[PDB]
Parts: C-alpha cells; structure tokens; sequence
C-alpha cells in the first residue's frame, strides 16, 4: 500500500540519475596511479593484535 | 531452602536478562522482518540507483551514437565531393600537361622553323657566293621572315611563362584538394573506428542495462510482495512507519541498516542463557516462599 | 587468575582467529597489489613491444634513408656523367647536322648546276648514309635527353622523398620519446607500487607470516572479509565486556 | 560550418609526396636554346646583308628590342622560380609548425576557429616578380649595338664609359684601329683581349713574348699592367671588323 509506494523509487522521480557532461570526461593516456594500499579491512589495528598473538603463544607455553 | 531461594534470587536476574535478550531477539527478528517481509530497502535502493545510472549512460551513449550516425553522412558527401575534386584535379593535370606539351611542341617547332630558315639563308648564301664566284630581294625577304620569326618567338616567350604560371597555379589548389582527400580518408577511417568503438561501448552498456533487470534478486521480488500481502498492515504498518521514521532521522539507507544489523547480531550472540527453565523455578520459588511462613 | 587465563585462552582462540582473518586480509591485499603489478607489467610489456615495433620501423626507415642517400649520391655522380654524355651527344648531333647540311647544300648546288649527272648520283648515294647516321644520332640524343630529364625529375622527387622520410623518422623518434616518457612514468609508478608491496609484506612478516597465511582457506572477496572482520571484532568486544578488563591487562596481571 | 569542408588541413606524408613531386616547369634549357638561336641569328645577319645594301639600323634595333624583351623574360622566370622555392619552403615550414588533426582538431579547423597555411592564398599573396639586380648587358648585345657603326666604317669608338658625350669631352682623339698588326703583318686569326688590358692581340707573337716570363707589361700604350696567357678571352668585335673590311674591299 502506502509503505510499498514510499519504499519503492519512481523511475521518473530523478532524471535517471543523469551524469555530469554530455560525454564522458577525458583522461590522461597512462594515468595509472595504482595506490590501493588498503582494500577494505582496516578497522582494528594489526600491530596490537599481533602483539596479543605473541603474548597468546607465550601464555600457551606458560599454561604448560 | 532459604539458601536455594537466595540462589534463585541471584539467577532471577539472569532469567530476566535472558527474557529481555529474547525480547530483543524478537525485536531484532521484527527489524529483520521489516526489510525481509517487504522488498529489501538496501537492495531496492541499490538496484534503482544502478538502473538510473545505467539508463542515463545508455541514453547519453544512444544520443552520441545517433549524433555520430547523423554526422557520418556529410563526411560521405564530402568524400564524394573530394573524389569529384580529384577527377577535376585529373582533368586539370591532363589540361596542364596538354598545354605544356603544346607550348613545348610550338617552341620546338618555332626553333626548328628558325633552324630551317637559317639553313635556307645559308643555302641562299652558298648560292650567292657561287653567283659571286633577285638574290638580294630573296635575302631581304628571308631577313624580314627571320625578324618576323624572332618577333614570333619573342611573343612565344612570356607566353611560355604564362603557360608555366597557369600550370603551377590551379595545380597547387588541386594539390591542396589531394591533401584534403588524403586527410579526409584518414580522418573518416579514424571516425569510423571511433564510432565502431562507441557502438561497441553502447552494446556493452545495453548488455549491462539488460543484466541490471531480470536479476535473481528481481525473481526474489514479487514474492516478498506476496509475503507482505500475507499479513496486511495492522502492527506491520505501524512498525514499518516507525522504521521509516528511524531511517529518515538517521539520514542513511545502507550504512545505517548494516550498522543496525551488525549491532542486533552482536546483541543476539549473547542470548538464551539458562532459558531452558523459566516457569518451574518461579513456581518452586513461590512454593518455597509460601512454605517459609509455615 | 588461572581461571581468568583459561577464559583468556578461550577468548584468544577467537583473537588468533581474528588475527588470522586480518593477516589473510593483508595477504589478499598484497595479492591484489601483486596481481595489479603483474597486470601493469603486462601493460608495460605490451607498450615496450609497441615501442620495439616503432624502433624496428625507425630502424628499417633509417636503413632505407641511408640506402636512398647512398643511391642519391651515386645517381648525382651518374647524372653529372649523363649531362656530360648528353652534351657530347648534342655536340655530335650538331656535327652530324652540319655535315648533313653541307653535303645536302653541295648536292642541291650540284642539282641546281645540273638544272655531272653521274657525279651527283654517286654524291647522293654517298650522302644518304650520312643522313641515316644523322637521324640515328638525333634519335639517340632525344632518347638520352628524355631519359636524363625523367631520371633528374625522379631523383629530385626521390631526394624530396628522402627529406620527407627523414621528417617522418624525426616524428617517429618524437613519438618514441613520448612513449619512453610514458614508460618512465609507468616504471616510477611500478617502483612506488613495489615500495608499497615491500611495506605490506614487511607488515605481513611482522604480523604472523605472509607465507604461513596462504595455506588457510578464505573467500577472496574483500567485502566478505571486511564483514567477517567486523563480526569477529563485535564478538571480541562482547567477550571483552563479559570479562570487563582488557585481555592484555589480564595476561600482564597473570604474568 | 554548414558543409564540412575545412579551408585548409595540415600536410600529410602522402600529401608530402605530391608536394615534393610538384615543381615549377623548368625553362632554363628553353632559354639557353632561345639565346643560342638569337645569337646565331645575329651572327648570320652580320654577314647575310649585301655590303652594297645599307639601312640595317631598323633590323638591328628590332633584334635589340627582342633581345631586351627576352632578357626581361629570363629575369622574370628567375624571379618566378626563386619565388616558387621560397613559397614551398615557407609552406612546408608552416605545415610542420601546425599540429595534426586526429579526433576533434579537424572539427575545429572546419568551424574556422583554427587556420592552416594554404598554397593558393600564399601564391596570391606572393609579391609580384621585380626585374631588380639584373643588368641587360651581354657581349652579344654589345656587338649587336656596335655592328651598325662597324658597318659604316671599320674604326669607331662607341664605348662612352669614361665620359657620356665621347672618349674625351667632344673630341675622341682615338685615331684608328688597324686590322694588320705592326708586329705581325696579317689579319687577326685569333683575336684575344684581356679583361684588364682591354686591348686585342693576335697572340701569335704574344705567346712568344709571354714565354719565359710569368707576367709581361702590355705592349700597347695608355695602360700599365702585367697579364698572363689565361687572362685573354675571344673578342668577336675584332673578327667582325676584319670580315666586314674584307667584304667591303672585295665588293
């Protein structure tokens, strides 16, 4: 009912999300710029957990 | 029994925590149903956005393809006009070669006529010297003829220059037309390859647009609509209105839903702690509480 | 404290699982960087192959230009020789024409004197070969003049073709220099990517080991790994809130 | 604009082949043949006319006018070829300077916002040829101008370089030039004149005098210079004077 029509998006509501510029913007002939040092992930730091893993293995020998 | 009642009082908090955790699990299931019973909001929004961007890319690509297809015909017309100009260049080169041949033949014939006149004058001089060993009139006539031939060759001089100037002129224009044709074939070939690449990109965009629709997610759709229609509105409408209010207040449709889903899964991870027995412990606690005064 | 340490061991099983998941994410990031570096190496190899094709095209074009220049120098010497040849042929043609002219004038003067018959008959019989030789000399001279003119025009066009080929080779060398500048930019980008890969592999060696992660099985997709990292982080947060004290503090307290 | 025909386009290698092939028609051989023909016609005319017949001045003037016109035409042809070479060099330099059309540069040229050199416009703008730094003075012209005076009398002093009116003021005081050398009593079979001495010698006894001495003073007066054997060049004036004198005495 009203919920379905409000949740659904009319194709006419936007201009079909039209892009900027009539044609695609030009680019450099190479323009590689690899970057991509991080791909998603991140969040919790690796150094702290790595030190925790080192303490974990030491604790495992300590439990022995 | 009082110590057991104290333990039951200690675990009553755990039972209430399990009951509230189950209630929160029911609320989490209700929040999941809010997007599961209806069409998935994140997926529908992503599908609408991708369909809109694909449709606009298809529209710009088809508009560009129509524009290039309409513009291509004048290039064919210009190539036909340039080939007509090449036929004009061939006629101009042929007429210039004809004029050069005629001028060279005429100057060579004039030079040969001057040589024949010189030979005739030398023959008349041999006749004159043999006579010395009419002639004056013939010599005067030959001198007048040779001076007339010198005047004619002087007139042919600069006429040959005008022929050379007219040969070089109007030939540079045909050379420019040949250069225009040489540039035209290369640029039309480049435009043909560019339009072929644009048409290939347009076909790829059409394939992407076709793939955007008739998806397995779309097959899942119209079944979630039936599932929502199984229970129409009532409590579901109220919870849906509350969810819509929360979504618009959060100013997010994808990150907010994922954050709420992660939070509710984390909350449900610690659930069902000692929930196996809820009524028997309360009943025995009530029975022991009634037994204590006796 | 030992019971808390056993709880720390139970939490640390998930913690090491999260450490393995994060190390797997870092290893997949390193693999993505390495495959992209391999793709860049394939692209630079294709560009280098195109540069080699341009270089061999320049090499054959310059070899053709050198051969054409040597032919032009030899042709200039031969055309000067041909100019001397046509000049001497023209001089011989003038000598033949003057000999024909005098013998024909003598024959015509003898015929005019006749208007001696045996003498004029023998003189004409001897003169006819001179006319034939004059005609043959004229034909040879005109053929030589035509050949010289066509050769001179062809060699002038060929020299202009050599100069335009030199201009085309200069343009090809400029295009090759632009391609070499692009190759140097790709090489510096590859060097920066390699430095980034070296930093990532050093971090992977610092965090467990990169070589010890490849054996484990996990989906390659980054989004699934990020969701798993968030899930394990939430699970660790739940374990931490249940324990209350930070695991590092508890393990230090146990030590 | 409208029909996509750009005014001009950058030069292409295929177009460069035709540009290199294009050249001015060469008339140097034709001019040399015409000059040889007119010179031989003048030489034939020198002894063609009967010695009794007088009145060759109009024919000499007509031939002089024809030679002057031919010289003007030759100077204009030289100007034409040099102008063509300069125009080709300028056009090739301008074409090299201009960029190459690949995707949209051709559209910019068609719209007229971008301009390229055109040979037709440059040729129309090319300055008209000027007969400048050209002197219409040749040995054949000089002999043609002086032959009427030689016909009138063997000894004459036509050159007026020292003074426009005459050799000196109004009185030449030049005496007469004798065909028979006092040193050698014979006509000059090999009349040779030096560019510095400006005097004609038989060279039969001049070679003997020059033998053994690198340089010898000119025997004739009114000059002080030393010349070698190579300095002497053929002088047609002396042989023409000798021939006309022989024809007049015979007639």
């Amino acid at each position: 009912p009203i919920l379905k029509r409000t949740i659904i998006s009319k194709r006419k509501a936007p201009s079909n999300n039209e892009d900027e510029e009539i044609v695609k913007t030009p680019r450099k002939l190479v323009n590689y710029v690899p970057l991509k040092i991080f791909n998603l992930g991140d969040s919790f730091d690796d150094t702290i957990t790595t030190t925790v893993a080192k303490l974990q293995d030491l604790k495992k020998e300590i439990l022995d | 029994k009082k110590a057991k009642i104290v333990h039951l009082r200690q675990e009553s908090d755990k039972l209430r925590k399990s009951v509230e955790s189950l209630r929160d699990f029911q609320n989490k299931k209700g929040e999941i149903e809010l997007h599961s019973q209806l069409l998935p909001y994140v997926k529908v929004k992503d599908h609408k956005e991708k369909l809109n961007i694909y449709k606009e890319e298809y529209e710009r690509a088809k508009a560009n393809l129509r524009a290039i297809l309409k513009d291509k015909k004048p290039f064919a017309n210009t190539k036909k006009t340039l080939e007509n100009q090449v036929e004009e260049l061939t006629e101009k080169c042929s007429l210039k070669t004809d004029e050069f041949l005629k001028a060279k033949e005429k100057i060579n014939e004039i030079f040969e006529k001057l040589n024949t006149i010189r030979d005739e004058v030398i023959k008349k001089k041999n006749q004159n010297e043999y006579y010395r060993g009419d002639i004056d009139d013939q010599i005067q006539q030959l001198l007048l003829k040779q001076r007339h031939l010198l005047s004619k060759m002087a007139s042919s001089m600069k006429s040959l220059k005008n022929c050379q100037k007219e040969l070089i002129s109007t030939q540079i224009l045909q050379f420019e037309a040949q250069n225009m044709d040489v540039s035209m074939n290369d640029v039309i070939g480049f435009f043909n390859e560019r339009e072929a690449d644009l048409k290939s990109q347009y076909e790829d965009k059409k394939k992407f647009v076709k793939e955007a629709r008739d998806t397995p997610e779309f097959q899942s759709w119209m079944r979630e609509i039936r599932s929502y229609d199984q229970d129409t509105k009532e409590k579901l409408n109220k919870v849906a209105e509350k969810y819509e209010e929360e979504g618009n207040f959060n100013l997010s449709f994808v990150q907010d839903v994922l954050d709420k889903l992660e939070s509710e899964i984390a909350m449900v991870n610690h659930d069902e702690s000692a929930v196996t027995i809820l009524d028997q412990v309360t009943a025995e606690l009530r029975e022991l509480e009634h037994t204590v005064p006796q | 404290a030992k019971k808390l340490l056993r709880e720390l061991n139970q939490t640390s099983d998930l913690n090491e699982r999260k450490m393995l998941l994060q190390a797997k994410s870092l290893w997949i990031d390193v693999a993505h960087n390495t495959d992209a570096c391999k793709n860049l190496e394939n692209e630079i190899s294709g560009i280098q192959q195109k540069v080699d094709e341009v270089t061999e095209k320049i090499r054959n074009r310059q070899e053709k230009i050198e051969r054409y220049t040597s032919d032009g120098t030899t042709i200039e010497a031969q055309i000067d020789a041909k100019v001397i040849y046509v000049n001497e042929k023209d001089s011989e043609h003038q000598n033949a024409r003057e000999l024909l002219r005098d013998v024909k004038s003598r024959f015509e003067k003898e015929k005019s004197n006749q208007a001696l018959g045996l003498k004029i008959e023998q003189i004409a019989q001897e003169a006819q070969p001179i006319k034939e030789q004059y005609d043959s000399t004229k034909l040879a001279l005109v053929e030589a003049q035509d050949e010289l003119q066509q050769l001179k025009e062809d060699i002038n066009s060929r020299q202009s073709k050599i100069q335009k080929y030199k201009d085309d080779t200069i343009y090809y060398e400029d295009k090759k220099k632009v391609y070499l500048e692009n190759i140097k930019k790709i090489e510096v980008n590859v060097a920066a990517l390699k430095e980034g890969i070296q930093r990532q592999i050093q971090n992977a060696c610092a965090f467990c080991s990169k070589e010890r992660i490849e054996n484990v099985d996990l989906p390659d997709t980054q989004e699934e790994i990020k969701r798993e990292l968030d899930k394990v982080s939430r699970m660790i947060q739940k374990a931490e809130k249940s324990l209350g004290l930070s695991q590092e503090e508890v393990i230090a307290l146990f030590e | 604009n409208d029909n996509p025909i750009p005014k001009s386009v950058p030069l292409h290698p295929k177009s460069g082949k035709y540009f290199h092939n294009l050249h001015a028609r060469d008339l140097s051989n034709i001019y040399q043949q015409c000059y040889k023909q007119i010179d031989e016609t003048i030489n034939q005319l020198v002894d063609s006319t009967s010695p009794s017949t007088i009145g060759i001045e109009e024919q000499v003037a007509d031939i002089t006018s024809t030679y002057k016109l031919l010289s003007t035409y030759e100077s204009e042809s030289n100007s034409f070829d040099e102008h063509i070479k300069d125009l080709k060099k300028n056009f090739k330099q301008s074409s090299d300077a201009c960029p190459q059309i690949d995707l949209s540069t051709w559209d910019k040229y068609r719209t007229g916002e971008l301009t390229a050199p055109k040979l037709s416009e440059l040729y129309l703008n090319m300055p008209t040829p000027e007969p400048a730094t050209m002197v219409n003075n040749t040995d054949t012209l000089k002999i043609l101008k002086v032959l009427p005076y030689i016909w009138n009398d063997p000894t004459c002093v036509i050159p007026d370089l020292q003074n426009p009116a005459d050799e000196d003021d109004l009185q030449i005081e030049g005496g007469k030039i004798e065909l028979t050398c006092p040193i050698t009593c014979k006509p000059y079979e090999a009349p040779l004149i030096s560019r510095k001495c400006n005097h004609v010698f038989d060279r039969d006894g001049i070679q003997n005098y020059l033998q053994g001495y690198t340089t010898r003073d000119c025997p004739q007066a009114a000059c002080s210079q030393v010349v070698s054997m190579r300095d002497f060049v053929r002088d047609p004036i002396m042989e023409l004077r000798c021939k006309i004198a022989k024809m007049k005495e015979s007639q």
